[PDB]
């Protein structure tokens, strides 16, 4: 338990709806809202990200 | 065989409804 | 609407149990409590 | 023999196994 | 042996007696 | 008797409570603004839900080790 | 369950009907 | 003993209640829990 | 009218002869309360054991206890 | 004073105002 | 006019969407959606 | 006149008629016990106590007959498996006939107590008006109840005079009725230890003797007598009803969660054994042991007894049936013929695929196959459209070890899918479905029906307790209020 | 008390209660028959 | 008491201090009712404001998170904990209130204290009816809400895998629980549930129709168009015309009440019987004894594609509910169902 | 005829016994 103040009247941290992520020699702007998943759809996926309700909206790389 | 039973039960409930409407104990004012 | 039917059951049981809680003695333990009420009678049958 | 291969064998079948319910501090 | 589970349970029984004693204080102090 | 008509219309009541009502309001404001709510009630702060270790919903998956496991899984 | 259900339903009609009709005919017979 | 009118007190507390509820409805569109 | 005089009834008459007679004041109600609260503690002990919110060294509280 | 009515109304009013200040405080917490 | 829509209402400072009880309702709602009139649909959005 | 819901109140102040109706109800209950033992023996099939066990037949009272020692039959069979050489007088049919005879005797006694209700025993001499010495009568009954409990716990279940109780292994393999020594330590409160039952009944019986003596001697106090209304028979009715639904919760939870007094060989497996993979643990542990010393997965699966694999089947859960799925489990899914063998599924490239076992809440569960590490690798897809997890492109082949099929491998996708759908339900079995004209849907255990009946009866008795305590506390205002 | 039973009681069931009993039993039949047949 | 001396004691002094007219009647039962009820209500209001659900369910259920009234809840603890009592001094929390809150102990607190507050309230009904010398039909009526509460929040989670499957105390969480009973249990088809529905809707009908009939068959006692000033507290005549009410409903509906006592006993009887039947059905569902299927109609629909009914549509919808809600509602099963195998119709 | 015979015998037991019990209880009610 660490004692720190909360956030009020000091502007919002992130609003652009995107977040950077760094992996194995590749850098891209992931959807800030999308949840990562552990299902390797292909035997050669490094990172997989999918939308919270539907897995129709999914983004992943292959190596 | 089942539709016979369901139809009998339904018309039995309707018959008890009819008897309860038109064959109740008449209330008395006293 | 759900609050309405839940309150409908609430107040039906409430009012029925308050009227049944305050019934006036006319009958005995032999006779059902409804037998203390006479149809068309002028006096109120329970203690409001 | 080892308690780790049983854990990895029963992870895919049923996940409420009591051994998955005990002593998984380090898991 | 006195398992720490037993120890926490006995101190909880102590605490329940404390709460009952405080309730007695509330009923005797109007 | 004080049947709730001369006690909420009394300046004696209103002067003493012109400090306790908004002192309570300010204390409740500071309890949330200073993060004491986050500290005592276990709710994580809006920027501390996912750590570097896990990027999903935490799972307890134990009973007698639940205390130290939720310790290790939470944001310290 | 197509014959056992039939006899169960017939029993559950007739037996309480018999009981209540005992009590009603008894009651109405006392004027 | 009744030196402030009860209706005036009730109107003021109703104003604070309505302002509080208006603040609560306003804060759902901003900050946390605001779908943005 | 006196009822039916019975040999076994007159046998069991004294066990049911003194109906409705009591001790004055409170009597053993304090010791009764001690019995209630000890039973409550014991019953909560076995409840927590079977709920395994109370751990004991010898109690497995699982099916392996049948071993 | 310090009546039963006093304690029973304070138990439901004092945390209520403290909590109302609490929700009003978080109602302006940004993200 | 429908009921309230509280899906993706809470997000964290880094924009991730936290599931919520309303989102569990939304999941059950999707299950109730796609299966109902399973053959009557030819197009994605169910405007009709 | 009297309303229909009040007629039995005619025996409130008449102890002779009260004993008469207690006797008649006792006669009905004992006659039911005998009649049901006879009915179950008539519908029982002891030809297969390993794959058609008694709890699969909807047998309700024979688990309670067997739990205490009655295991032999006049029919030339014993349910543990042996042949009944000398069953003696106390068989299943013996206990049934004894219950019928006792019911007849109690009916005769109820007739006599109905006619001879005016016994002078029921008259208080001081005033000549009828009464009961309810504290003293409670003391007598507590003395007898404690003596009976001590006798049952020190003599029957300990085996010095009686036969003991049904004790089994943790994993329910052999099972038998043996004497169990009492456990006086903290272990005696282990609810799965059979040693709790004699120690508990001995201690509770001794305390019953002590409390019965205290109640025979010590009279209640006046203000307690008026607080609890000890002179009223309805007060003791209400307090007894409270004790009764308390005991109903206790036996219902005991039956549901399992205990030493609810053996799985008599009452079926519990829900939590499937949920927590108890038998599954044992099966693959008995595989890993004895695979660790040679004799690879082709063999030693036949070393797994057919009892463990049968206990590892969702159709044996008591939380998988329905409220109107009436009857035996055999009438639901057929009689188990034999274990078809452990099906091991494997991919094309070399990884082993495990079928996700069916959780209890689901009536329909999708068929998926996942690897060791916890990644979904194959499935039986609902869409099958723009898909790359289906069996026909993943390349899943199924093999068998230690059952009806031994060593056989199938690569046809249709039979692979049907074996995966059966492995979804745990261990794969053949069921003779034609014997009982089985519909196909799962049933509940005698354990499950017992828990349902006792919990529903328990809530109904909670209301009965509240209503009767209400009548005792508010006896004077039953016809109405005092008007003044 | 005496040789005859002193607690001699008469039971009553008016036609209204007959109607409630008949509706109740027949409604239990209409409700539960689909499930008993299953 | 009762023409005896009976010298006074601390019990009698405490009893006389408790049983007296106050702003709020405390009584002996108030030794239980007041603290247990205050703690249950305050714990719910605390959990809906500060206590998180991020660790027990992976959801958000507090105002400090951003949830409003309809969405916040006091969440049931994790399925891993089973039916643990979640004592703050127990094994899971180990005395520590802070990580006790986030492990789900607040649900057990609110459930146990709410049960004991309900017991205290019914004991209060008994006590007050005794002190005013009135029949305890108000407590008999309150027997049904406690039956519902114990069967829903206690018997059902005890029957299932753990407290996780109990209803979490909160509006959207109750809605989740309700849609859960639809998808997994087919609780709509259950005869005991539909008896509860008939009881509650009939009780609402009785409430509304007794109110309207009474308010429309008044006696005059007038000289004023506000009828509410025609009522005095202590008199001995009926305020609305019983005979006119009976005539009206006899000619409108065919049957009408003619006994006030039986009318109000029916108004008491209908919701109590309905809620008791719902309680019994939930107890059946605690052991997964569902009225999910009709065996004859299911086998007919399996042996005929042309057989389609609303019941079969409901069965398909329930499969959709289960398969589309299991992955996000049950994190303990680790159900990573791919988008591939989920049931789905054409388009949509 | 194994369950149809049972329901035939059951109804033959119940209906005339119920009719006779109606009449006898009606008689014994009136003294
Ligand atoms: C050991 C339990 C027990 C006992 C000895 C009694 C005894 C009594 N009860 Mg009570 N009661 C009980 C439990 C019990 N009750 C329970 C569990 C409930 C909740 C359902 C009630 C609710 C209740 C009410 C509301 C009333 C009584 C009343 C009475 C008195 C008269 C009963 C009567 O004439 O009805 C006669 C019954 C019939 C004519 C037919 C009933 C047929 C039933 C409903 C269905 C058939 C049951 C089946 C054949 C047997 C299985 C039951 C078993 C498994 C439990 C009597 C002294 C009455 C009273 O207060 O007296 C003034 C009354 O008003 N009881
Ligand atoms: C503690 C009570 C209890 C329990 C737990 C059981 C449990 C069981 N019994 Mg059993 N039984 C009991 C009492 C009990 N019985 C009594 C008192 C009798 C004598 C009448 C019987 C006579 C009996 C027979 C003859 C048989 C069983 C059988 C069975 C087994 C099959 C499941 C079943 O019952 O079907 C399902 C149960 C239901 C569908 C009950 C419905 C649930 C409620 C009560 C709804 C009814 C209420 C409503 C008003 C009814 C209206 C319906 C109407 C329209 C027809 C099961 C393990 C069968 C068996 O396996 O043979 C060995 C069998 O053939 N029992
Ligand atoms: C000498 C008489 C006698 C004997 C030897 C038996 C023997 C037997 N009966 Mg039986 N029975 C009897 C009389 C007898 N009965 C009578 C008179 C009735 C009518 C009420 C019945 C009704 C009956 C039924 C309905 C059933 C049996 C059954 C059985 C068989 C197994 C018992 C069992 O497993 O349940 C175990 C027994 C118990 C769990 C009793 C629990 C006792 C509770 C805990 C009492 C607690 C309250 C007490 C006041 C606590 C005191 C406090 C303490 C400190 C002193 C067994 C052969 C069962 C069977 O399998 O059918 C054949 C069956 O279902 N009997
Ligand atoms: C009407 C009063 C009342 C009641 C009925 C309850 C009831 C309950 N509380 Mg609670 N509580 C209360 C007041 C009450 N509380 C108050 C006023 C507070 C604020 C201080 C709390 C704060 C609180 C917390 C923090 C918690 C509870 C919890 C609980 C539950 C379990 C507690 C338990 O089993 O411990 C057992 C208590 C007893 C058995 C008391 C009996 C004591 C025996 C008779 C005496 C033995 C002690 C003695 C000293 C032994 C040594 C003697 C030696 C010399 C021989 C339970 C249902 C827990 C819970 O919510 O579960 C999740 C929990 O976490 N309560
Ligand atoms: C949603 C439905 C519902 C609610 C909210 C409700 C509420 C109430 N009914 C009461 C009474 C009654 N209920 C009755 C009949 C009925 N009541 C019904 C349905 C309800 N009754 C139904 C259907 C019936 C018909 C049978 C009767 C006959 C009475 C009364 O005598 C009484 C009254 O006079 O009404 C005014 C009061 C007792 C509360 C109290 O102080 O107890 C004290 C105990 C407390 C406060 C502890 C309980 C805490 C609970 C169990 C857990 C905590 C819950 C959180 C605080 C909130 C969670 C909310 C989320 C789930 C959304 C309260 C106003
Ligand atoms: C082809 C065919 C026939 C098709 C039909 C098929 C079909 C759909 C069948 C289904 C029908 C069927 C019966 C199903 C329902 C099954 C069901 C769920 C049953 C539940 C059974 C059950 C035991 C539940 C227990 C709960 C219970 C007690 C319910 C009772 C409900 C009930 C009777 C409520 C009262 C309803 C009602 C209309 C009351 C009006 C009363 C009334 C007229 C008061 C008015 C009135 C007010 C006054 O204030 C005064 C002063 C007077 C004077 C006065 O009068
Ligand atoms: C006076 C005594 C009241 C007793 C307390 C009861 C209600 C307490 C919780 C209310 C609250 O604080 O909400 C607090 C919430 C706060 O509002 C939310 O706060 C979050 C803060 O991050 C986010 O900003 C959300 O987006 C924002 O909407 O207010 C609302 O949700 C708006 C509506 C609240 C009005 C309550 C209506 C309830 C009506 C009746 C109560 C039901 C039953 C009563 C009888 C039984
Ligand atoms: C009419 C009143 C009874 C209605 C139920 C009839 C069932 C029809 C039926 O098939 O029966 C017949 C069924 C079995 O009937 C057949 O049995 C065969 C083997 O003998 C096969 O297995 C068949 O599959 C099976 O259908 O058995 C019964 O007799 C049901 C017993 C009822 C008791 C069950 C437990 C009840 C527990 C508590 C009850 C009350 C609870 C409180 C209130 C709620
Ligand atoms: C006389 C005599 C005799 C004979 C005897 C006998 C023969 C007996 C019997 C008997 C019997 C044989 C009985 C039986 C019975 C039964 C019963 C008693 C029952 C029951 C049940 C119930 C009660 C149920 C209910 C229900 C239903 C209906 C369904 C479900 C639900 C319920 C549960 C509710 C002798 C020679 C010995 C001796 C001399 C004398
Ligand atoms: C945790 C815990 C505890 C407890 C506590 C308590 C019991 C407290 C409390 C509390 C409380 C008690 C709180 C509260 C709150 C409240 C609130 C928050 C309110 C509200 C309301 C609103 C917001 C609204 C209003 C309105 C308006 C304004 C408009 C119209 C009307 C209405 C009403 C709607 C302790 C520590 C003991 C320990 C254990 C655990
Ligand atoms: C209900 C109630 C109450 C009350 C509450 C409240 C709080 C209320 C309010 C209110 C308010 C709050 C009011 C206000 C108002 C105002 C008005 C109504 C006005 C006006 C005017 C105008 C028309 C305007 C105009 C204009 C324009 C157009 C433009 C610019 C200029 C000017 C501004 C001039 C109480 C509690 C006491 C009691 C109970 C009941
Ligand atoms: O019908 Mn029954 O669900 Ca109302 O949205 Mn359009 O339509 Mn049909 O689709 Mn979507
Ligand atoms: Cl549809
Ligand atoms: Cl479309
Ligand atoms: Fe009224
Ligand atoms: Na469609």
């Amino acid at each position: 338990a660490y004692g720190e103040g909360a956030n009020v009247f000091g502007r919002v941290t992130n609003k652009s709806g995107f977040v950077p992520y760094a992996g194995d020699s590749f850098a891209l702007l992931l959807p800030s809202k999308w949840n990562p998943s552990d299902e390797k759809e292909v035997d050669s996926i490094v990172l997989r990200y999918a939308d919270n309700f539907d897995a129709v909206n999914n983004v992943y790389v292959i190596a | 065989m089942e539709a016979l039973v369901y139809t009998f039960l339904l018309i039995g409930t309707l018959g008890i409804i009819f008897f309860s409407i038109f064959f109740r104990e008449p209330p008395r004012i006293a | 609407g759900v609050a309405g039917v839940f309150g409908g059951s609430l107040f039906s049981a409430m009012h029925g149990s308050l009227v049944t809680s305050s019934l006036i003695r006319e009958t005995t333990e032999n006779e059902s409590a409804n037998a203390g009420y006479k149809f068309g009678q002028e006096e109120e049958t329970y203690n409001i | 023999q080892r308690v780790r291969t049983v854990l990895d064998m029963d992870d895919p079948a049923k996940e409420e196994t009591v051994k998955e319910l005990r002593k998984d501090i380090n898991n | 042996s006195v398992t720490p589970s037993l120890k926490n349970f006995l101190l909880s029984l102590v605490a329940g007696a404390v709460v009952l004693a405080a309730i007695a204080g509330a009923v005797t102090a109007v | 008797e004080r049947p709730f008509s001369d006690i909420l219309t009394s300046i004696r009541y209103w002067v003493i409570h012109s400090i306790t009502v908004p002192s309570l309001f300010i204390a409740g404001w500071l309890f949330v603004s200073t993060g004491l709510a986050y500290d005592v009630f276990g709710s994580p702060r809006p920027n501390e839900y996912f750590t570097e270790d896990r990027q999903d919903a935490p799972l307890i998956t134990d009973r007698f080790n639940a205390l130290e496991q939720v310790k290790k899984l939470s944001a310290q | 369950v197509n014959i056992l259900g039939l006899t169960a339903t017939a029993l559950f009609i007739i037996i309480p009907t018999s009981f209540l009709l005992i009590l009603y005919v008894k009651t109405a017979a006392s004027e | 003993i009744g030196r402030i009118p009860l209706w005036l007190v009730g109107t003021v507390v109703g104003l604070l209640a309505i302002g509080l509820l208006a603040i609560f409805f306003y804060g759902s569109y901003v900050g946390l829990g605001s779908s943005l | 009218e006196p009822g039916i005089v019975t040999p076994l009834g007159t046998l069991l008459r004294p066990l049911n002869s003194e109906a409705g007679k009591v001790l004055p004041g409170w009597g053993t109600t304090v010791l009764m309360a001690v019995a209630i609260l000890l039973f409550a503690v014991f019953l909560l002990i076995i409840l927590e054991i079977y709920n395994s919110s109370l751990i004991l060294d010898g109690v497995t509280n699982s099916w392996e206890s049948l071993a | 004073i310090f009546t039963v009515r006093w304690l029973a109304i304070h138990a439901i009013a004092v945390p209520t105002i403290f909590f109302l200040g609490a929700i009003t405080a978080m109602q302006f917490i940004q993200r | 006019l429908n009921g309230f829509n509280f899906n993706q209402s809470v997000v964290d400072s880094n924009g991730r969407v936290l599931n919520t009880w309303a989102d569990i309702i939304n999941r059950a709602n999707l299950g109730m959606e796609v299966m109902h009139e399973r053959n009557a649909h030819n197009f994605p959005l169910d405007l009709a | 006149g009297l309303p229909w819901y009040r007629v039995h109140t005619v025996v409130i102040n008449d102890p002779g008629r009260l004993i008469s109706v207690h006797l008649m109800h006792t006669a009905l209950v004992a006659g039911w016990a005998g009649a049901m033992t006879l009915f179950e023996i008539a519908v029982f099939d002891p030809s297969d106590p390993v794959l058609n066990p008694m709890w699969r037949q909807g047998m309700f009272v024979l688990p309670f007959l067997t739990r205490l020692g009655v295991t032999q039959s006049w029919g030339g069979w014993t349910i543990s498996g042996e042949t009944s050489s000398n069953p003696g007088i106390w068989s299943y049919e013996g206990a049934a006939a004894s219950h019928i005879v006792l019911s007849g005797l109690l009916f005769l006694a109820s007739v006599w107590h109905w006619v001879y209700w005016d016994l002078e025993l029921f008259r208080d001499p001081r005033t000549g008006k009828t009464a009961l010495d309810l504290p003293k009568i409670f003391g007598i009954h507590l003395f007898l109840a404690g003596l009976l409990c001590f006798g049952f716990g020190a003599f029957h279940v300990t085996g010095v005079f009686g036969p003991g109780i049904w004790v089994s292994d943790p994993y329910g393999l052999t099972g038998s009725v043996q004497p169990v020594a009492p456990s006086w330590g903290a272990e005696g409160f282990d609810p799965y230890n059979p040693g709790g039952v004699p120690a508990h009944h001995i201690a509770a019986g001794i305390l019953g003797v002590l409390a019965g003596l205290f109640h025979l001697c010590v009279r209640p106090s006046i203000r307690l007598y008026f607080g609890l209304s000890m002179g009223s028979i309805e007060s003791v009715l209400s307090s007894s009803i409270a004790a009764v639904f308390w005991a109903a919760f206790v036996v219902a939870g005991t039956m549901w969660y399992g205990s030493a007094a609810t053996p799985i060989e008599l009452f079926g497996p519990t829900r939590y054994q499937w949920d927590q993979g108890f038998f599954q643990q044992e099966i693959q542990k008995r595989v890993a042991q004895s695979t660790s010393e040679g004799l690879s997965v082709s063999e030693a699966w036949a070393k797994i007894p057919e009892k463990l694999a049968f206990y590892d089947y969702i159709g044996n859960n008591p939380a998988k049936g329905g409220l109107f799925r009436t009857g035996a489990m055999n009438s639901g899914d057929g009689i188990a013929v034999g274990w078809l063998g452990h099906a091991s599924f494997k991919d094309q490239e070399g990884r082993e695929l495990f079928v996700r076992r069916m959780p209890t809440f689901f009536e329909t569960f999708p068929v998926v196959l996942i690897d060791k590490d916890g990644v979904v690798r194959a499935d039986v897809p609902f869409r099958k459209a723009e898909s790359k997890y289906s069996i026909e492109q993943v390349g899943v082949s199924v093999t068998f070890y230690g059952g009806e099929l031994n060593g056989l491998t199938f690569t046809d996708p249709s039979t692979v899918k049907k074996y995966a759908r059966k492995a979804q339900l745990g261990e794969i079995f053949e069921f003779d479905r034609s014997t009982l004209q089985s519909d196909g849907v799962f049933r509940s255990s005698p354990r499950g029906w017992f828990t349902f009946g006792h919990l529903s009866f328990a809530l109904l008795f909670f209301f009965g307790h509240i209503w009767h305590g209400s009548r005792t506390i508010f006896r004077d205002v039953f016809a109405g209020i005092d008007e003044d | 008390m005496a040789r005859p039973n002193p607690n001699k009681q008469v039971v009553e069931l008016n036609r209204s209660s007959l109607y409630w009993g008949l509706l109740l039993i027949f409604v239990l039949a209409v409700l539960f028959s689909s499930y008993i047949f299953n | 008491i009762g023409t005896y001396q009976e010298k006074r004691t601390w019990f009698d002094d405490a009893d006389d201090w408790l049983r007296q007219d106050r702003f709020v009647f405390v009584g002996w039962s108030g030794l239980l009712l007041l603290p247990c009820a205050y703690f249950a209500v305050g714990g719910w209001l605390t959990g809906c404001t500060f206590v998180t659900s991020w660790y027990t369910h992976g959801l958000a259920s507090s105002y400090i998170e951003g949830c409003n009234f309809l969405t916040a809840a006091v969440s049931t603890p994790a399925n891993s904990l089973g039916h643990s009592l979640l004592f703050v001094w127990g094994p899971e929390a180990q005395g520590d209130l802070t990580r006790w809150f986030q492990l789900g102990g607040l649900w057990a607190f609110v459930a146990l204290h709410g049960a004991f507050g309900l017991i205290g309230f019914m004991l209060r009904q008994f006590e007050i009816a005794r002190s005013v010398n009135l029949r305890p039909y108000n407590a008999i009526a309150f027997s049904a809400p406690i039956a519902v509460f114990v069967s829903v929040f206690l018997i059902y989670p005890l029957g299932q895998s753990g407290w996780f499957f109990a209803p979490s105390f909160g509006v959207a969480s109750i809605f989740r629980f309700i849609l859960f009973f639809q998808g997994f249990h087919n609780w709509t088809l259950n005869p005991f549930h539909m008896m509860g529905v008939a009881g509650v809707l009939g009780a609402a009908l009785l409430c509304a129709i007794h109110g309207a009939t009474v308010e429309n068959t008044l006696f005059e006692d007038g000289d004023g168009a506000n009828t509410f000033r025609a009522f005095n507290p202590t008199q001995a005549e009926e305020t609305y015309s019983m005979v006119t009410a009976n005539r009206f409903w006899s000619q409108i509906f065919g049957v009408a009440f003619s006994n006030k006592r039986w009318l109000h006993f029916f108004m008491l009887f209908v919701p109590v019987t309905g809620l008791w039947m719902s309680a019994l059905g939930v107890v059946g569902l605690a052991l997964n004894l569902r009225a999910y299927d009709f065996v004859s109609q299911e086998i007919r629909a399996a042996e005929d594609p042309e057989f389609e009914t609303f019941y079969t549509k409901n069965i398909l919808l329930n499969e959709g509910i289960r398969a589309w809600m299991a992955a996000q509602d049950q994190p303990h099963e680790k159900l990573t169902l791919p988008e591939e195998v989920l049931p789905r119709g054409n388009a949509l």
